[PDB]
């Protein structure tokens, strides 16, 4: 079902200059955010401190406080010792967290990415390079897996608090998570590259959750030539997704965009090409191009 | 299992000298550090590194550079000796699996002078025990003193029938200036050494007080009169 | 640099002329992170551009939505320009409410 | 700094235990670590501590630390007239190798000896050879002070261990008068 991300950015781009912006995700909704300038972790959710108590949470906030500026030194000197191998600018990315399953079952990871390749995670007790990773990592990771303290620590995070931070959190954010946000659908076209032929686009926008199904048809029958684009976010925690057809001029009578969704019930989103609302919406549109 | 030693254990310089200061390691230890032991404030670093020739500055790294050749060696520069300058410097090698694997070396004491013709070697006068201990303790002190030395780089030992002893041995711990007044003033310093007097009594028993000067090199030469001071023993003999 | 920024500019709602919407530009598949967005109404910028957090994917690709209020007209004209190391020049992306 | 030492400065008497006492704020505390050195010499190792409450013992040494309270003491148990040298509470940040160490400033120890039997007594020199004096055998509490004049020169107490024997005394010199030398001592004194 759900997956919990906490995301590290961090950038270094000489000797002096750097800084580490954090977020995270439980599923596709933001619940925290770690601006560099802020000192503490700021909640995006009503329910974002999860289940945990006032000082539970500051025992794993002072926690993570001390372990950003420690790994930013850490790096800086990780760097001075890879004297000429590495060298600024480098980019750090961190991904650690929980997979959530029916249990009371949970798989966790941390995965570290380097210059925008991932190289090392943590995996059982240790750091561990991956298949593929420069062969200049093998000492740093020697070096730091010297530090059966940050091993520890980090074993804890993931084993235990992970698990049981995200069950707090799939309890207080219930709602929230479960919405519900309806589509709302509109059609559009351009010309399309080959001559006499034109391209037809079918809005969908502000759907929560993610799943949808979007398909031009002629009556019962879906036209195969549908292409779906990707998914983009709305500011307001919803979905926009596009599908579009390429025909004929004069073959668009008769298209309809029909629309599948979990927050309609049994009832489908289906436009009609010229319908009675296309061509007043359109007359709204219209522009100098 | 082995040893790290900084050379020189002691180190003439002048102002605005100057000065060099090696350390080797045989630990196969990867890092290397150069700290500084003020008087009531303990150790701050100066350069360490990661291995040939890394060299990163630490928070005192003004007014010196340091450079590494080899993994089994690490040198500090100090570039302009201060004025009435006095410091003691010490080196310590580290692994780089264990944070706690350092080892420090035996340290190096600096001391500028100001200028070079005060340097003199120390005289060595070995006394003899008094009577009146004998009859009244039936232990027998001897005495030793070396005096008229500047600077206080120094290693008085005692030896009897040509072994080095230290069980009934004393020696002040603190030099004292001949001239409290003259900064620079050579120094005076004094030593026992506490036999039984049964021992004391045969003269078959062979008494002697060294003492290791470290003073000039055969570097730096020397331009006026008299002996040069160069690192040398001078002992005073007795029976 | 390692990659250059996808960029897309679309609307909360379907625009209707003269009627109050939202505009996002949601830029992708960027690498390094520090990049420069800003969103103009008709060639000047546009004062109170709101961003979400920067974040990336699980390909390790950074994204962000760049969104403001805008209301749509006939004439009126709305991009997303971005600055990233990995063009010499900046690249401008119109609004198109027809694709 | 970020490590503070205390007292400045103990004394204690030969045989006696002794306290040495360490407050830091350094963080992390990865691990904490005590020092000894002799005067004019290097830093020698006595004990490392690692663990949240942590015990260990070397030696003589024993040594405790707790994190939560950022404190740590060194016992010393029937401290000899070796132990005189100064003494380096130091903390460690990281468990790995990038990590490093905070320096505290140090505590002298001062041994002080149990002298048994007090024979306080001034001899002379004498003077060998061909150039022609030691005050012995006090107490604890007899502290020499040295001259308020340039001509005469006169060293402070010093501690010798005949160690075949079970024996130890003070010792004091003085050169230039012998019956009348470092006033500012006990009556009881031979000539
Ligand atoms: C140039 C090329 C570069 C190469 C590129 C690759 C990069 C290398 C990989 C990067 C990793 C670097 C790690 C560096 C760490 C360090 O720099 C930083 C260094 O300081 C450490 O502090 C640790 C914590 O205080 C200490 O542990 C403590 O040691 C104690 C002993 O003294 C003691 O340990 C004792 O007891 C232990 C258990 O019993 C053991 O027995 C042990 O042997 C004992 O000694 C404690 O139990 C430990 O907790 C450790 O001594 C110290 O050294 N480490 C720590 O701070 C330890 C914690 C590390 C955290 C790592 C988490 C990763 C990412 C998180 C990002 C998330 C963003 C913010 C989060 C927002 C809030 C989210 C809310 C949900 C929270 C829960 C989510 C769970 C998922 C994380
Ligand atoms: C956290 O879980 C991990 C694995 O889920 C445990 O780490 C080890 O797993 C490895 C496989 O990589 C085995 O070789 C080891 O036997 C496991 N370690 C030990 C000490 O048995 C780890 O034990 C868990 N950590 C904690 C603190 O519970
Ligand atoms: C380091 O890099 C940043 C570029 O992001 C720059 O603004 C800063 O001035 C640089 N400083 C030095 C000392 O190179
Ligand atoms: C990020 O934060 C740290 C501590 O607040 C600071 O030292 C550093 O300069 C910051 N980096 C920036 C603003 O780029």
């Amino acid at each position: 079902n759900y997956t919990f991300r906490c995301l590290q950015m961090s950038s270094f781009a000489n000797r002096s200059w750097s800084r580490t912006d954090s977020v995270v995700w439980l599923g596709d909704l933001q619940t925290h955010r770690w601006s560099n300038d802020s000192a503490t972790i700021s909640f995006t959710k009503p329910w974002s401190q999860g289940k945990l108590s006032n000082q539970q949470w500051e025992k794993l906030q002072h926690m993570f406080q001390v372990y950003r500026v420690s790994f930013t030194r850490d790096i800086q000197e990780l760097v001075k010792m890879m004297s000429p191998k590495e060298d600024y600018p480098i980019e750090i990315q961190l991904s650690a967290g929980c997979e959530m399953y029916p249990g009371n079952a949970s798989e966790s990871f941390l995965h570290v990415a380097f210059q925008g390749k991932y190289v090392v995670r943590f995996w059982g007790t240790s750091w561990q390079t991956v298949p593929g990773a420069p062969s200049w990592l093998d000492l740093p990771i020697k070096v730091l897996n010297a530090d059966q303290g940050t091993s520890a620590t980090v074993q804890m995070l993931l084993n235990d608090t992970c698990p049981l931070f995200v069950r707090g959190l799939l309890e207080a954010g219930k709602s929230d998570l479960e919405k519900q946000e309806k589509p709302v659908a509109w059609l559009s076209s351009v010309p399309s590259s080959a001559h006499g032929h034109r391209q037809l686009v079918c809005h969908v926008s502000g759907f929560y959750p993610k799943p949808v199904w979007v398909m031009w048809m002629r009556g019962d029958q879906e036209q195969q030539g549908t292409h779906r684009g990707d998914f983009l976010p709305n500011a307001d925690e919803t979905w926009y997704l596009q599908a579009t057809l390429d025909v004929e001029a004069g073959e668009e009578a008769g298209l309809a965009c029909r629309v599948k969704h979990s927050s309609l019930g049994g009832q489908d989103i289906i436009l009609y090409w010229g319908s009675l609302h296309h061509i007043l919406d359109a007359q709204k549109m219209v522009w100098n191009h | 299992g082995g040893i790290i030693t900084q050379t020189p254990k002691f180190l003439i310089g002048q102002e605005g000298q100057k000065l060099t200061l090696k350390c080797q390691q045989n630990f196969n230890h990867d890092t290397m550090y150069w700290y500084r032991q003020d008087s009531g404030k303990g150790l701050r670093l100066i350069y360490y590194s990661y291995g040939a020739g890394s060299t990163e500055k630490g928070d005192l790294s003004e007014g010196y550079d340091a450079s590494r050749e080899k993994k089994s060696s690490f040198s500090l520069t100090v570039t302009s000796a201060q004025k009435n300058e006095m410091a003691v410097f010490l080196c310590a090698s580290g692994s780089l699996l264990d944070v706690r694997e350092v080892f420090f070396g035996k340290g190096t004491r600096l001391t500028v002078v100001e200028d070079l013709k005060n340097v003199f070697p120390p005289e060595v006068a070995v006394f003899e025990p008094s009577e009146a201990e004998i009859s009244h303790t039936q232990k027998a002190t001897l005495v030793c003193l070396a005096t008229g030395f500047y600077p206080d780089h120094v290693e008085l030992s005692w030896w009897v029938n040509g072994k080095e002893v230290h069980s009934g041995v004393c020696t002040d711990p603190q030099p004292l200036k001949e001239q409290p007044a003259l900064n620079d003033s050579r120094y005076a310093l004094s030593s026992r050494l506490r036999v039984s007097a049964t021992f004391w009594q045969n003269p078959r028993n062979h008494f002697r007080c060294q003492v290791q000067f470290y003073g000039l090199s055969e570097n730096d030469e020397w331009t006026q009169d008299r002996a040069k001071p160069v690192t040398q023993i001078v002992s005073a003999e007795a029976w | 640099i390692q990659k250059t920024p996808q960029i897309q500019v679309y609307s909360r709602h379907p625009p209707e002329n003269g009627k109050p919407n939202i505009l996002n530009c949601y830029v992708t598949q960027f690498h390094p992170p520090h990049i420069e967005i800003q969103m103009l109404k008709n060639g000047k910028k546009i004062p109170k551009v709101e961003m979400s957090d920067m974040s990336f994917s699980k390909d390790w690709s950074f994204y962000i939505l760049a969104h403001t209020e805008f209301t749509p007209t006939e004439t009126d004209t709305y991009a997303c320009r971005v600055k990233h190391a990995s063009m010499a020049e900046p690249k401008t992306v119109y609004w198109d409410r027809d694709m | 700094t970020q490590v503070e030492q205390s007292p400045q400065s103990l004394v204690v008497r030969q045989g006696e235990n002794s306290v040495l006492q360490c407050n830091y704020s350094v963080t992390p505390d990865n691990h904490l670590r005590w020092f000894k050195q002799d005067t004019g010499k290097g830093l020698v190792s006595l004990t490392v501590l690692v663990d949240q409450k942590d015990k260990t013992s070397n030696g003589r040494y024993s040594a405790t630390l707790d994190k939560d309270a950022k404190h740590s003491t060194l016992h010393i148990t029937a401290t000899l007239l070796d132990d005189t040298a100064t003494y380096i509470c130091v903390v460690g940040d990281r468990g790995s190798a990038l990590g490093r160490l905070h320096f505290g400033a140090g505590t002298q120890l001062i041994v002080i000896p149990d002298i048994q039997n007090p024979d306080p007594a001034v001899y002379q020199l004498r003077d060998s050879k061909s150039s022609d004096c030691l005050f012995t055998d006090f107490d604890s509490q007899t502290n020499v002070s040295q001259s308020k004049d340039s001509d005469v020169y006169i060293t402070d107490k010093c501690v010798l261990d005949m160690r075949s024997m079970d024996f130890k005394s003070n010792s004091a010199v003085a050169w230039s008068a012998c019956a009348n030398a470092f006033n500012n001592i006990p009556e009881d004194t031979f000539f």
